[PDB]
């Protein structure tokens, strides 16, 4: 379905073969894609929202609508930090590829699984220390 | 097989003031806001209707 992450770049899931070795040449080209694909398209979102920012804002005589305008652009600015927050971990994980050391857990040398990868890109861990790190992390925060 | 309870009725989350104002559901939030504080404040005619 054209809205998952795969969607963006015009790849279809991989599919390992019977006796393929983990990472070769075109698994970790993929990913180079994907990610290339993903960045681009945050970056060029990025714009509009600019664009659209510059060309609205205004001086508004009444309280309760500069309120108004300034409510919804709180929220806009929320998700484009958020998204910019992930475009350093898309570097990061950029960075991983072209070092070729890419697609294993950095806490236990146990490889995280290609389909994991096709799912979030980005992912650092295992699923197994992700769960863990996620428990000790909220546990330390409250 | 899970709901323990259930609002008695949907009026239940607004005031007196916000509850006389029809169509709130079709209303900013911000506008109704400033509705109802003004509605407070209107003065009695000569005839009511
Ligand atoms: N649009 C988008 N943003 C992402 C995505 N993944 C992570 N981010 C943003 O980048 C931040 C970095 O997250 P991480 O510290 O790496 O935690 P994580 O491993 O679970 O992703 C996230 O913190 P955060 O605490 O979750 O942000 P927030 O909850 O404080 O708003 C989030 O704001 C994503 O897939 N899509
Ligand atoms: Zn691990």
């Amino acid at each position: 379905s054209s809205l998952s992450i795969l969607a963006i770049a015009g790849v279809e899931p991989y599919q390992e073969k019977p006796g393929e070795e983990y990472m070769n040449e075109a698994q970790l080209a993929h990913f180079r894609r994907i990610l290339e694909a993903w960045r681009n398209q945050l970056r060029d979102e990025v714009d509009r929202t600019v664009t659209h920012m510059q060309d609205e804002a205004a001086n508004f005589p009444d309280p309760v609508d500069r309120a108004a305008q300034e409510e919804e652009f709180s929220l806009e600015l929320r998700n484009r930090d958020r998204e910019r927050k992930l475009i350093k971990k898309i570097e990061k994980t950029l960075k991983k590829v072209e070092d070729e050391d890419f697609g294993y857990c950095e806490s236990c040398g146990v490889e995280i699984g290609i389909r994991r990868l096709e799912a979030r890109p980005t992912a650092d861990l295992c699923i197994d220390c992700k769960t863990l790190a996620e428990i000790r992390e909220k546990q330390m925060a409250g | 097989d899970q709901v323990d309870y259930m609002d008695v009725s949907t009026q239940q989350v607004v005031s007196v003031g916000a509850s006389l104002i029809p169509f709130l559901e079709h209303d900013d939030a911000n506008r109704a806001l400033m509705g109802a504080n003004m509605q407070r404040q209107a003065v009695p005619t000569l005839r009511a209707d």
